[PDB]
């Protein structure tokens, strides 16, 4: 008819991690139901209530916060990441801010002048041509590929603005 | 302090009862840093859970008191002896009732209360203060003492983004952003590691 | 005058940039753009532009030039490929394949829950009408050997379009399992509802990106519940 | 008395579905109670876990953390928006700190001069 879980403390673990966790108000769910004229019932009452408000409210919904934190962080890292590619130019990192006013607007600066695919054509321009028929721009950059430098790249100064 | 606690229980566990080692798991909040982060989200408005925690005794109180002038009939409990008792016969066993079987329940006290009859003249009552517990310590103050806990996580992730960003961006010594060395002879990568070192402070 | 026709053909296939000289002066090189870079295809332009990430400075071109090869390396793959006139068919329609492989897993699993004791509508009625004729197992066969040659084929077009290969190769896996060794295996295809979409991913992306800490989380009620 | 639910693939599936998704224990709460001697009783245990830690605990509360998510997400489109309107100008678009210590303020600069209904008067 019924059964003793605790003969073992594998079963006691067994029993509260299953139908305790299991449960909307904790081990105190499954437990024999005392009767308050025993010397037992604060005891009880105090592991249940311990129980709920310790592995049923902090501990199982630590798992959750997790969760919502996680959530807030990958939208504040997208909108970061958003409003930086569509504000800021890829190759030279010059904010939009600095194209107002000027002859050239910023959505001229990213399409003629600092078009980082115009770059990947120089690069294999650069190492599909022969050596020796290099100008002088082009041995240049050549030479800084070899040489694993990074700085022949504009860097935070567009020349529109001077 | 925690070191010295650690060896205490581990003699007490190896001497006086195999029973102590459990306590020991008691490091992996010490080994994590991460599970340290969740416990601190935890315990960092403390304060903020425990009076609501006060909170949801103090209506507990009040629905117990309620109860007890009006409904003490509908308090009536099942018990496994080694057939049904009254839990209502005194205030203290009101509020025991309502904070061990009111709080531990997806539905409030109303879950454990006598299961009225829609001919009794005490029937509005009942639904008023089933719905009324219901929706004051269950759906509010019960999820307020989360949703402490998930403003805390973003409060401790706001934090920990402003000291990372202020110690990867501004120089530690003068607070020099990093912008203001663009364009010029020496970088703010250099800046920090030849010209204001901090530890070339320390060994002067 | 000189604005715009072999003006517009030059105009075309001019490129502009503004590499830094070494004495801190800007220059403006005007080049022509060679043959391979009309190859370069735009879902891999749209790729490197999104995925690129800064580095420890707001500089997103220590990425970008590192990437350069590879994409060199992928536009003489693209010259190479248009000539091959039947696996370019193939590759042009890429998405094709998966959407028919994803709806031919639906409906595989919706055979199998609502029978198992033992254009989209045209294709509904098709495949009522196949049950209604020869009965399901046959049915259900035919679909699992038209699910697993769409398969084939969205893989080859995958490596000649050149992990995402390995869990398309456990798809396959997954896909001759059903087919032959037990109908019951098609129940896996449904993860790619992960793959194909990208919200569902992004919640499994909040599930799983903090997943250290919420296994240490289980793992500290498991402590409790031992102590209790 | 009772009747059985699997005899068919379907049926498993809406036991499952109705009677396990509205459970705050999975499945196991419905399924039949063991004994701790069957062959089977850690596969059970092992089974309710699972379903309550993956369908229970985490996709349902996932249906959860994407509306808290959309809650923060308007909250700071709109306090965005409130702040471009309450601080730019309309028309030029120009900040409420430029006009500080100026012969005329921001608040007459939107009234008078770059007042967007005097442009579509014009
Ligand atoms: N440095 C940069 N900053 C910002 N956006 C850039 C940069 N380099 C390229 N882009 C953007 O990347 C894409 C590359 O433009 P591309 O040369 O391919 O033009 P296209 O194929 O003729 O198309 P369209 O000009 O209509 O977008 C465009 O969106 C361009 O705006
Ligand atoms: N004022 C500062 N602002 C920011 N970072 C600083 C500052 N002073 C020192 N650091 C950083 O603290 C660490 C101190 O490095 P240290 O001077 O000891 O050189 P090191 O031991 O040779 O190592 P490393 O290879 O990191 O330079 C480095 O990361 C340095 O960048
Ligand atoms: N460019 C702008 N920037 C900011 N606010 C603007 C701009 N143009 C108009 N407004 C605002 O829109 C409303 C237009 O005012 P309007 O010229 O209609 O005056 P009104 O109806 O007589 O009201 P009142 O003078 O009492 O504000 C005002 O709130 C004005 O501040
Ligand atoms: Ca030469
Ligand atoms: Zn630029
Ligand atoms: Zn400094
Ligand atoms: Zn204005």
């Amino acid at each position: 008819s019924t059964e003793r879980a605790c003969d073992t403390l594998l079963m006691c673990i067994v029993t509260v991690m299953n139908h305790g966790l299991r449960n909307g108000g904790g081990v105190g769910d499954i437990l024999r139901k005392p009767s308050k004229d025993e010397s037992l019932f604060p005891a009880r009452v105090v592991y249940d209530l311990l129980f709920f408000f310790i592995v049923i409210i902090i501990v199982l919904n630590l798992i959750f916060g997790v969760i919502i934190d996680t959530f807030a962080d990958l939208r504040s890292e997208k909108q970061k990441k958003e409003e930086i590619l569509k504000t800021t130019c890829f190759i030279c990192g010059l904010e939009r801010d600095k194209f107002d006013n000027k002859t050239v607007s910023f959505e001229e600066h990213i399409k003629l002048e600092h078009n980082m695919w115009n770059y990947l054509y120089f690069i294999v321009l650069v190492r599909v041509k022969n050596k020796t028929d290099y100008t002088g721009p082009e041995s240049y950059v050549a030479q800084m590929i070899k040489n694993k430098n990074l700085d022949w790249f504009p860097r935070m100064r567009a020349m529109s603005l001077v | 302090l925690y070191h010295v606690g650690y060896i205490l229980t581990s003699v007490l566990g190896l001497f006086a009862h195999e029973l102590f080692y459990s306590i020991l798991l008691f490091d992996l909040i010490y080994r994590e840093e991460t599970l340290f982060n969740v416990i601190k989200s935890v315990t960092r408005n403390g304060r903020s859970i425990l009076l609501t925690a006060l909170l949801a005794l103090i209506l507990v109180y009040l629905f117990s008191i309620v109860g007890f002038l009006f409904l003490k009939d509908d308090f009536i409990l099942e018990v496994d002896r080694l057939s049904t008792e009254r839990a209502c016969d005194t205030l203290l066993m009101c509020i025991v009732t309502v904070m061990n079987h009111g709080l531990r329940n997806g539905g409030g006290v109303g879950d454990i209360l006598r299961k009225p009859s829609k001919d009794e003249s005490l029937f509005p009552a009942r639904v008023v203060y089933d719905l009324l517990f219901f929706f004051i310590v269950i759906i509010i103050v019960l999820n307020l003492i989360f949703g402490v806990i998930i403003d805390t996580f973003a409060d401790l992730r706001s934090e920990k983004q402003k000291k990372e960003e202020i110690l990867k961006t501004t120089c530690f010594i003068c607070g020099l952003e990093r912008d203001k060395f663009d364009n010029k002879t020496v970088s703010f990568e250099e800046h920090i590691k030849l010209e204001h070192n901090m530890w070339n402070y320390l060994y002067f | 005058l000189l604005k715009p026709d072999p003006l517009a053909y030059y105009e075309n296939h001019t490129s502009q940039i503004e590499i830094v000289r070494q004495d801190r002066s800007m220059e403006q090189i005007v080049f022509p753009v060679p043959g391979i870079c009309q190859f370069l295809t735009e879902e891999t332009k749209h790729r490197l532009f999104t995925t690129t990430e800064q580095d420890e400075q707001g500089s997103k071109v220590s990425d970008f030039f590192d990437q350069s090869s590879f994409l060199h390396n992928e536009m003489e793959w693209q010259r190479k490929l248009r000539s091959m006139p039947l696996i370019y068919w193939f590759s042009r329609r890429m998405t094709l394949w998966g959407s028919i492989s994803f709806n031919l897993a639906v409906f595989i699993n919706i055979i199998i829950a609502f029978f198992y004791p033992y254009i989209r509508p045209l294709i509904v009625a098709l495949i009522l009408r196949s049950i209604y004729y020869l009965g399901i197992g046959p049915t259900l066969n035919i679909l699992g050997a038209l699910n697993l040659t769409n398969k084939i084929v969205f893989v080859v077009s995958f490596v000649g379009n050149r992990m995402e290969f390995l869990y398309h190769v456990g798809y396959i896996l997954t896909s001759v399992l059903g087919l032959f060794a037990h109908e019951l295996f098609y129940s896996i295809l449904l993860f790619d509802l992960i793959y194909r979409e990208e919200t569902l991913f992004n919640v499994i992306k909040s599930v799983t990106r903090n997943g250290r800490s919420i296994l240490l989380t289980a793992l500290l009620a498991l402590i409790l519940v031992y102590l209790f």
